[PDB]
RNA sequence: AUUAAUAAAUAAAUAUUUAUUUUUCUUUGUAAAUAUUAUGAACAAUUUAAUUAACUAAAAUGUUUGAAUAUUUAUUUUUAUAUU
């Protein structure tokens, strides 16, 4: 898997990191140091915490420990 | 145990026995495998769990629409207690006993009948009494002193019937769990009366007109007669 | 228990009773040397396997011509047999045999004879002569065929195969009477010989039975499940029989008890004799008034 | 039913409630215990001389 | 048995001391004897009955129950269910089937993931 | 009806006559007459006693 | 144990690839069952005693994180070793036969019989020989670890010009010595 | 065994020995569909003429 | 006529509608359906699974550049006795496996010599009697035993195959 | 390392055993009942099917 | 521990030559006598060669070597199928050393044509000479 | 037991039909697609057409389940260069009926090609999917959603890094 | 299988019950007693010759060249492995 995520850094450095590019190389990487099984969906952990990127005004905005 | 006697319940009803009706199975409602057309599997963890939740609610239980009763209730635990020792003992046989050992042989066999159904009543619903002695009324603890009197059962403060623990080797005992079976009947039951008396002593203390002082009087009265007769004090 | 490659010893130790049958003594001798080696290493102190291989190594040194070494081998068998506990009784009969056999070859025919007695008597004394053919015995039962397949309803299993006691006690006999008959003995011949027709005697009427169905029959295939059975023996039937291995029946459980013990019946929460259950009591007023005495006559028979 | 069919065994649990009788139910304390009504003959009237006694000098073994 | 331990905790034998079928009289007489001795860590529970029920049930660890029936049964088919109630873990009843020979899937050097010799190519 | 056997493999199920090895019907027929015959011829071999 | 051969060079390379977990493809049954340390599999019927300590004697492949032996077709030197946790039966299979001509019917109950084994240890100590080359049958003399025994060259050579061209660097990525 | 984008018609009857196993030479599917619904049709093999 | 009617009646609850309401519908359903899965099992089933075990064995090939058909033969010719469910196993939980497999195939590395004849040895026609002792050939089978004995595994007797022969000796009493 | 006693079909689907004339012969003390007073071997029972 | 045996005897083919030598290769080629068609050996074919019997379950290592073993080293039981197929192996056994004693004995005897077929064979196919004297 | 409702979702129904690549089911899973590119310049549409949908239904994936419908994204480019082995392009027809009497359409791929050439791909790749997979309506369709046709060589999917898709033919 | 009708060995088929260890390399279902027995072809040709399956897995079956293109004869391009 490390020799892969190589080739796949090699590859993308001269024309630039793709989003389908880094999402590959998180997987690897993840892959690579993972010691168990992720029986989640990926994408839940980015809706949950789609809070954090989308900002809410006034005072009913969400702030770590409300 | 959903569908069958549950915490509370006094009917005893082995789910998997069909018992209590008038036809032989033909369809079993819950069913996984066709293999369980000949290969049922029932006593096993999961596939029991399967056929009894797929019972329907029966009188014990109660739907999940349907408003279901306040079972634990400490309020309502005493005076069911105070029924059975009614039942069992009728008005005319309390009065005699409490007037006087001379018997007739079916009222001492009426007598014990009664202590027996008072124990097993009383094992039924311990847990109950366990979980609702926090916020229990005084008048509703007076009533459990007065119930086990009226059953003419002595409660083990440290004729009796608590204190001997029902006979059978400890390893063909139903061990099972997930059912409400209290092997420690007579120290669970002592436990509980310390409580009680515990719990009597702090709504005096939190207590402390012509109608309020002839009520004070009156109960102190009774504390004091039914703790003596059940050879406690305070 | 240490690893060894029982697999491999077991291989060694079939050659090598193949080398015994093939009259290869020496090379019987050298096998069951490695095999005793194995099982010596591998099973504790006293064990069967150790002690059979150590009989066939005496078996092996007594026909190679040692018979000072085959005599040492099979008295440490006989040791350990006495240090054992619940040795095999065909174990220890192959023992006693080989013993006897070592014997005679040195030439003590009065001790190789004592050795065949003490195992004769060995095994009568405990020894089932019916366990063999428990289930062997309703065999000829399970045929349904007449003309044809009728070898079923005649199936013989010998005892000499499906009884290792038995073949080695008839064999330990029969050179006891071979060392009578050299000797000159008369009687020791005489009684060696009896007990052995007697012995084949147990074991074939053990064997008997009566037949069944004769001619051919169809269908009733479930009938097998009462064919095979746990069918009693002979011997064990008139060991156990009703009368003599009789029952132990404790009346706390049961209801009707003999006339004197009324009282050691099931105990009752509090019962009341109604009446001798006649059950014409329904009818009417005359049936009824024909038994208003039996239930006080029943009574005073049953007094006290 | 027949012991071959699948409705011999069909039925897996309840036939016996896990919870014994303390009355009369006791453990197999080992082959030294004599139980009730045990025999290695198939009996199906188990009486002994105490229930049905016989009336004859001997007792019926098979030596007589 | 798992680590040593068996997985049954007791069995119940229901029986008739006189006037029923021999069979599980003679089962107790004769075979109970060996099976006891075999596994001393289950406890019989011998259960004398008017009416018998014809089985044999068994109390498993986890609380679980297997019954067999043994209305007619002989006292060797007795024997044999008892020692099935011994054996069986009374826990699932998977088929034996290709999928379900390998009860949990692992992977010791690792499983296979699209990325795994995606960047590998041909050569010489 | 046709009688089923119980099969051991599946070479059983592709055949079709369960004695292959056996003469067909007017074979058999043909087969017994000549057996016959020639008991026959055998028997009056001597002359008519 | 571990791995052994003549020469310490080798021996003192690939016994350090050996430590770790380990699986092996076992045949039994007329079944083959990869198995783990910690695996549970269920065998057709072995007339073994529960919880009996029982070994596997064939084994097809072994293999870990670092290596793989094969078997051609079997193995030696591998200790593969189980406890028999049950002998049951695993769920009943019904066969329903029927024919619309006669009025017969058969239900035959397969349940299937099986012994649910638990694999405790898996240990192996080869004896290798020598290094192999793949490219050729023979097996060289003398291992160097830091060589690859067989190197490998790129593809594209231009004179295929209709040749379906990945990226360069997948095309052109040269590997590392996995020795050293 | 397929659409006739895969299977054309006349090689149905692929399975029968003779002229059916060559290709017609005259087709009549893309233009119109002929009112005695004639599709295909073989190379006169003498006076007889093979059609489908 | 028998048919399974308390068999069926059972599981007559995992119908829908009509089927399961009214015994006489669902006892027919259930008894086709049985049959139907019968005939599936013993005629179809084996070769969708094999299939598909043969496609994923196929998909992993040609992901390591070969294909079901040349990996077959070669696993063939390398007697590398793995089932095709097996190889899909090794292919789907062991790709690091899959790969040394495929390149064992690949390789120009010999495949296993045939299996060899049984071999008399000359100790089998030496004279015996020459004209106490044993016979070479069985001394020669009792040595090649006891080295199998041995090589079996890690076993403690030891590895003196000689002192191992010498073991009766142990056991003999001197005169 | 005893063989396990694994129940297979022909020892397990087995009925207990009912006297037979051998044993009623050999030990009369079992003949306890009219059902041990059974007729001879040779009836196979009242006929079943059609011919 | 495991166990691995091609030959009843344990002895096998020397599988690995010499450092540096050439090695052996079997027949790829399938056993046809006409040089046409050159067909490579299929995959049963190459079982058989290899010594199972065209199955993998049916002749050698996986047909005779033992599926298990105790830990302590003690063998598996006989089972009924086992005894079976031992029976078939000497079956065979039988079978041919009654033929070769049958061809024995017909050559003691004399039976034995020298002619190399017979009448119909001979009438039928041309490639045997004709043996008139 | 399973009931699917009588109350589907139809082509006329205002809520409409869905897109395979933006569901949520259990037999979906796009968490391990990658995306290939496949240039169609002079290869055969047929072989075309095979080799997409290998990658596009997911069987060039060991772990291929039937059930499971994972499969990898084809970006098909150069459409237009397409090629026909011989007279094909106009002897090869394509049919299609309507519920009407006269109903039937028969045309030709230089009908099909005049009009969209990725008509003509996503024909050829229905007819692969169905070959494989007919007895599911979910089955038959996702694949062909996976699936993306452009017949020029500009294509939106940049940010996706498609790698070029390598294969041989069976000559 | 099938012969109405004077001294001619024998109807067969199916089913039920039952019977005979004869030698030759191998192999081989013969016989008796008893019950039942319309499931029905017209010509031509030739002829002493022509719906069954115990489970798990395994498993080997499967559009040119005696023309075409062209001009007033010359050109053109004529094994495997693997899947029930």
């Amino acid at each position: 898997m490390r020799v892969g995520q190589n080739i796949l850094a090699e590859e993308t450095k001269a024309t630039g990191m793709t989003s389908m590019d880094t999402y590959v190389n998180s997987r690897i990487q993840s892959i690579i140091a993972e010691n168990t099984v992720e029986n989640v969906a990926l994408s839940h952990w980015r809706r949950r915490h789609m809070w954090n990127l989308v900002r809410t005004h006034g005072k009913l905005q969400r702030h770590w420990g409300v | 145990v959903y569908g069958g006697s549950g915490r509370g319940d006094l009917l005893y009803e082995n789910p998997d026995a069909r018992r209590h009706s008038g036809r032989a199975l033909g369809v079993l409602n819950g069913v996984r495998h066709s293999s369980q057309a000949t290969m049922p599997e029932s006593g096993q963890l999961y596939y029991r769990k399967l056929i009894l939740h797929s019972r329907p609610p029966n009188g014990s239980c109660a739907g999940l629409q349907r408003h279901c009763h306040d079972t634990c209730n400490w309020s309502y635990l005493i005076p069911s207690l105070h029924r059975c020792a009614e039942s069992a003992i009728s008005a005319k046989l309390w009065e005699k006993m409490c007037q006087l050992v001379n018997l007739t042989q079916y009222e001492r066999q009426r007598v014990r009948d009664g202590q027996n159904l008072y124990r097993y009543e009383v094992h039924q619903r311990l847990p109950l009494l366990e979980e609702s002695i926090g916020w229990a009324q005084l008048d509703d603890l007076l009533g459990w002193f007065r119930s086990a009197r009226r059953a003419w059962v002595r409660l083990p403060t440290s004729s009796s019937a608590m204190s001997c623990r029902l006979e059978g080797h400890a390893d063909s005992r139903d061990t099972t769990p997930g059912r409400n079976q209290v092997f420690d009947t007579p120290e669970r039951v002592e436990q509980l009366t310390e409580a009680t008396v515990h719990r009597i002593r702090e709504e005096l203390q939190r207590l402390n007109s012509a109608r309020r002082l002839a009520r004070d009087e009156e109960l102190s009265r009774c504390v004091e007669e039914e703790l003596g007769w059940h050879g406690v004090a305070l | 228990r240490p690893y060894v490659p029982l697999g491999e010893v077991a291989k060694l130790e079939l050659q090598g009773d193949y080398y015994m049958e093939g009259g290869m003594f020496q090379e019987a001798l050298e096998h069951y040397g490695v095999v005793a080696k194995a099982y010596n290493y591998a099973y504790p102190e006293n064990h069967a396997q150790r002690i059979g291989i150590r009989i066939k190594l005496s078996a092996a040194f007594r026909q190679t011509g040692r018979l000072e070494s085959s005599l040492a081998n099979i008295e440490e068998v006989l040791r350990m047999l006495d240090a054992s506990t619940r040795p095999s009784l065909e174990l220890i009969c192959e023992a006693l045999l080989e013993l006897g056999i070592t014997r005679e070859a040195l030439g003590m025919k009065r001790e190789a004879t004592e050795a065949y007695e003490e195992a004769l008597e060995v095994v009568n004394s405990f020894h089932n002569w019916g366990e063999s053919h428990r289930m062997l015995r309703l065999l000829p039962r399970l045929g349904r065929r007449f003309n044809y397949n009728f070898e079923e309803k005649f199936v013989y299993f010998s005892p000499f195969d499906y009884d290792r006691t038995f073949a080695l006690v008839d064999q330990c006999l029969e050179r006891a009477e071979t060392i009578f008959n050299e000797i000159g003995d008369v009687e020791g011949a005489i009684r060696v010989l009896q007990q052995r027709k007697e012995m084949i005697d147990k074991k074939f009427f053990n064997m008997r039975d009566f037949a069944g169905r004769i001619h051919t029959m169809r269908g009733h295939w479930k009938r097998r499940a009462q064919h095979l059975t746990n069918a009693p023996t002979p011997d064990e039937l008139l060991r156990y029989s009703p009368t003599i291995h009789q029952v132990h029946r404790d009346f706390k459980y049961e209801l009707t008890a003999p006339i004197g013990r009324e009282k050691e019946v099931m105990p009752g929460v509090n019962r009341l004799v109604l009446d001798m259950g006649n059950p014409y009591r329904r009818r009417g007023r005359l049936s009824n008034k024909m038994l208003k005495d039996a239930d006080h006559k029943f009574a005073n028979y049953v007094r006290q | 039913s027949s012991i071959f069919s699948p409705r011999y065994d069909w039925r897996t649990s309840g036939v016996h409630d896990i919870a014994p009788r303390d009355e009369g139910d006791f453990l197999y304390q080992g082959p030294q215990h004599v139980l009730p009504g045990a025999h290695p003959l198939p009996l199906h009237h188990p009486h002994n001389t105490i229930t049905r006694p016989v009336i004859s000098p001997y007792i019926p073994s098979p030596q007589r | 048995s798992r680590n040593g331990e068996l997985c049954l905790k007791k069995v119940i034998i229901s029986y008739c001391p006189s006037n029923g079928a021999p069979n599980t009289r003679q089962f107790l007489a004769t075979h109970l004897p060996h099976f006891h001795a075999k596994y001393p860590s289950v406890s019989i529970d011998l259960r004398p009955r008017l009416w018998p029920e014809m089985a044999i049930t068994g109390v498993y660890r986890d609380g679980s129950e297997r019954s067999y029936n043994t209305k007619n049964l002989s006292p060797m088919g007795i024997f044999l269910r008892l020692n099935n109630l011994v054996s069986t873990a009374n826990d699932y009843d998977q088929p034996f089937c290709a999928s379900h020979l390998h009860f949990q899937r692992r992977s010791v050097q690792g499983t296979w993931n699209p990325w795994l010799w995606n960047y590998e190519t041909e050569r010489r | 009806l046709v009688k089923r056997h119980k099969i051991t493999n599946n070479q059983m199920l592709l055949m079709r006559r369960r004695e292959p090895y056996k003469p067909t019907m007017k074979d058999r027929q043909e087969i017994a007459d000549r057996a016959k015959l020639e008991e026959f011829e055998r028997k009056n071999a001597d002359g008519l006693m | 144990n571990g791995l052994r051969c003549p020469d310490a060079l080798i021996t003192r390379t690939l016994n350090p690839l050996l430590n770790g977990p380990k699986f092996a493809v076992i045949y039994c049954g007329n079944h083959q069952y990869k198995v783990a340390v910690g695996d549970v599999i269920a065998v057709q019927r072995l007339r073994v005693e529960i919880g009996s300590h029982i070994a596997l004697k064939k084994v097809l492949m072994v293999g870990g994180p670092r290596f793989t032996a094969i078997g051609r077709p079997l193995l030696e030197g591998v200790r593969v070793t189980a406890q028999v946790e049950e002998q049951k039966r695993m769920r009943n299979v019904v066969s329903l036969f029927a024919t619309p001509g006669r009025r017969h019917v058969r239900w035959v109950d397969a349940p299937h019989a099986a012994t649910i084994i638990r694999i405790c240890e898996i240990f192996y100590s080869p004896n290798v020989v020598g290094e192999l080359d793949k490219y050729k049958g023979e097996l060289l003399e003398t291992f160097t670890p830091g060589q690859h025994t067989n190197p490998v060259y790129p593809v594209d050579d231009g004179y295929d010009v209709f040749r379906k061209k990945d990226k360069e660097a997948m095309e052109n990525a040269t590997t590392f010595l996995d020795l050293l | 065994t397929g659409s006739p984008t895969h299977q054309r018609e006349y090689e149905r009857f692929h399975h029968l020995p003779g002229d059916v196993r060559t290709r017609p030479q005259f087709d009549f599917t893309f233009g119109e569909t002929r009112a005695d619904r004639v599709m295909f049709a073989w190379r006169k093999r003498g006076d007889l003429q093979l059609y489908q | 006529h028998y048919r399974a009617k308390l068999e069926l009646d059972r599981i007559r609850s995992m119908l829908r509608g009509r089927a399961r309401l009214e015994r006489k519908v669902g006892l027919k359903r259930l008894f086709f359906l049985m049959r139907t899965q019968t005939r599936y099992r013993v005629e179809q089933q084996a070769h969708w699974e094999r299939a598909i075990v043969r496609k994923n064995v196929d998909s992993a090939a040609r992901e390591h550049g070969t294909g079901w058909q040349h990996l077959r033969n070669e696993l063939g010719r390398q007697n590398v006795m793995l089932l095709p469910r097996s190889q899909q196993l090794l292919a789907q939980y062991e790709p690091l496996a899959f790969r040394a497999v495929v390149e064992l195939c690949a390789s120009r590395i010999p495949p296993p010599p045939p299996p060899v004849v049984a071999s008399v040895p000359e100790e089998s026609y030496t004279l015996w009697p020459p004209a106490s002792l044993s016979h070479p050939a069985a001394r020669v089978e009792l040595r090649c035993g006891v080295e199998r004995v041995l090589r079996r595994g890690p076993s403690g007797l030891g590895n003196n195959v000689n002192e191992l022969i010498d073991a009766w000796k142990e056991f003999d009493v001197s005169p | 390392h005893p063989l396990p006693v694994v129940g297979s079909r022909l020892n397990g689907r087995t009925t207990q055993h009912k006297w037979n004339h051998w044993d009623q012969y050999l030990n009369p003390q079992i003949t306890q009942s009219i059902k041990d007073l059974t007729p001879t071997p040779e009836y196979v029972g009242m006929r079943c099917g059609h011919n | 521990y495991s166990e691995a045996r091609s030959n009843y005897d344990g002895t096998s083919l020397p599988a690995w030559p010499a450092p540096g030598k050439k090695p052996t290769y079997p027949a790829a080629l399938s056993e046809l006598r006409l040089p046409q068609p050159r067909m490579r050996k299929t995959r049963t074919e190459w079982m058989y060669y290899h010594g199972h019997g065209g199955c993998p379950g049916k002749y050698g290592p996986s047909r005779e070597i033992a599926d298990f073993e105790y830990a302590d080293g003690t063998p598996a039981s006989i089972s009924g199928r086992r005894f079976a197929f031992k029976h078939h192996q000497d079956h065979l056994l039988v079978q041919l050393i009654r033929a070769a004693a049958t061809v024995e004995r017909y050559d003691a005897s004399g039976l034995l044509p020298r002619i190399p077929g017979t009448a119909e064979q001979r009438n039928w196919d041309p490639a045997i000479p004709l043996f008139l004297d | 037991a399973p009931f699917k409702s009588v109350l589907r979702r139809h082509k006329h129904h205002p809520e409409g039909l869905p897109l395979y690549n933006d569901m949520s089911k259990q037999w979906l899973c796009r968490e391990g697609e990658r995306w290939w590119l496949l240039d169609a310049r002079g290869e055969q549409l047929p072989r075309v057409a095979a080799v997409a949908a290998q990658y596009i239904t997911g069987q060039h994936r060991p772990d291929f389940t039937p059930g499971m419908i994972t499969g990898d994204h084809v970006v098909i480019v150069n459409i237009k260069d397409v090629v026909m082995v011989g007279d094909q392009w106009i002897r090869v027809p394509i049919t299609w009926q309507t519920a009407y009497p006269g109903g039937k359409y028969r045309i030709r791929l230089t009908d099909m090609y005049e009009r969209d050439p990725c008509m003509l791909m996503w024909w050829f790749l229905k007819d692969e999917v169905n070959r494989h997979f007919v007895r599911k309506l979910k089955t038959r369709i996702a694949p062909l959603e996976k699936a993306w046709l452009y017949e020029d060589s500009i294509h939106p999917h940049a940010d996706k890094n498609p790698r070029p898709l390598c294969w041989t033919d069976p000559e």
